[PDB]
């Protein structure tokens, strides 16, 4: 089973910029049988290159295709706006094709901390039996950011889930909700809620938390 | 120009089987290979199987013997995919892919057509309607409010503000799937914290599938 590992995960550039992005085989690629897809959020794959250089009719100058044997590149001689996406390489020289696991080509701007603010369960859905806790990360770059859950100090593990914003067409930053879901009697068992923020633009981690009932 | 057309999306039982079709038109169909590819929520692409239907010769994905079939219909210039045995691990988005042709013609193998997916969702819940629960507006400038979507199937609800008047600043999240077998979603918006007492905000969230429309006041809470 041939592997195929892109590099980088997340490929952070400026607009109008020179971008490269690499692919590694495990093993030989047979007769060059190497391809570039971008794709784009709820959008098919597109065919950039085949056969490690080749170009398909309607694909823009600017995409290039270059390696052989375990290592190859795609590079994108000047980045436009409709550029910015995720990218996989493909191998097809053996009978069972396989995919690179992706990289996120996006826009790199200025660190922007995250604002973070925390919401309590409301009353009415306590009656339901469940208590949600939502904190919020709003308009915030780079990506990578952690969040951790705190209740009457203790760390939470296996109860929370978070999704993150498609990167803003304005403003080119993202935000993020992370959701802790308790019982109502685990809930109503302990006081102090807290969501703890670190993230590259702030200088020490951020706590926003609350005394449940108060 | 090449148009590869698939069939509709369905939500589908565990233990069932699901047919995909997908009408090509406007190119070569019986001497190249259509291969089905698909993607699951948040993971990358992931090649199942394919046909050249001149014979109907056919090569499948190791993974997938025994449980996929697929099928072409010259005539109708028409492939299919039957995928027996399914599970949540089948959840995803499947696409019908054409390989290129070069060279007077030469099979590229590489996928350079595709139709515009069959969204598949393997699942043993009912059509459910969301709760929706407000995000109220700290006491302790700028400040956040929202609502929480809860516990709803199948995706997709859709959030406006104020009736749509209200654009700027708000991020409506992607859906989460609860290991309950329901979605989840929250949408908050950024305003003045000084219009916190004059500005009535309003979520609207609709589920068509329910055909559920809430509208949710959310306020500062009391006291």
């Amino acid at each position: 089973d041939v592997v195929m590992t892109q590099s980088p995960g997340t490929l952070s550039l400026s607009p109008g910029e020179r971008a490269t992005l690499s692919c590694r085989a495990s093993q030989s690629v047979s007769g060059g049988a190497l391809a570039w897809y971008q794709q784009k959020p709820g959008q098919a794959p597109r065919l950039l290159i085949y056969d490690t250089s080749s170009r398909p009719t309607g694909v823009p100058g600017r995409f290039s295709g270059s390696g052989s044997g375990t290592d190859f590149s795609l590079t994108i001689s000047r980045l436009e706006p409709e550029d910015f996406a995720v990218y996989y390489c493909q191998q097809y020289g053996t009978s069972q094709s396989t995919f690179g696991q992706g990289t996120r080509l996006e826009i790199k701007r200025t660190v922007a901390a995250p604002s973070v603010f925390i919401f309590p369960p409301s009353d009415e859905q306590l009656k339901s039996g469940t208590a949600s806790v939502v904190c919020l990360l709003n308009n915030f770059y780079p990506r990578e950011a952690k969040v951790q859950w705190k209740v009457d100090n203790a760390l939470q593990s296996g109860n929370s889930q978070e999704s993150v914003t498609e990167q803003d067409s304005k403003d080119s930053t993202y935000s993020l909700s992370s959701t802790l879901t308790l019982s109502k009697a685990d809930y109503e068992k302990h006081k102090v809620y807290a969501c703890e923020v670190t993230h590259q633009g702030l200088s020490s981690p951020v706590t926003k938390s609350f005394n449940r009932g108060e | 120009e090449v148009q590869l057309v698939q069939s509709g999306g369905e939500v589908k039982r565990p233990g069932s089987s699901v047919t995909v079709s997908c009408k090509a038109t406007g190119g070569t169909f019986s001497t190249l290979a259509f291969n089905w590819v698909r993607q699951a929520p948040g993971q990358g692409p992931e090649w199942m199987g394919g046909i050249v239907p001149l014979f109907s010769i056919v090569n499948y994905g190791q993974k997938f013997q025994g449980r996929l079939t697929i099928r072409a219909d010259k005539s109708t210039t028409t492939v299919f995919l039957d995928l027996s045995g399914l599970t949540s691990a089948d959840t995803a988005t499947y696409y019908c892919a054409r390989e290129g042709e070069g060279w007077f013609g030469k099979p590229l193998r590489a996928f350079e057509f595709w139709g515009q997916g069959t969204v598949i969702t393997v699942s043993s819940a009912s059509t459910k309607g969301p709760s929706v629960f407000p995000l109220a507006p700290s006491s302790k400038g700028t400040a956040a409010l929202g609502c929480l979507v809860k516990d709803y199937f199948p995706e997709p609800v859709t959030v406006s503000w104020n009736s749509g008047a209200l654009t700027s600043g708000v991020h409506t999240f992607p859906a989460v799937l609860q290991s309950s077998g329901l979605y989840s979603l929250s949408s908050v918006v950024t305003v003045p914290s000084s219009s916190l007492g004059t500005q009535t905000y309003i979520c609207n969230v609709n589920h068509k599938p329910s055909n559920t429309k809430v509208d949710k006041k959310v306020e500062p809470k009391s006291c």
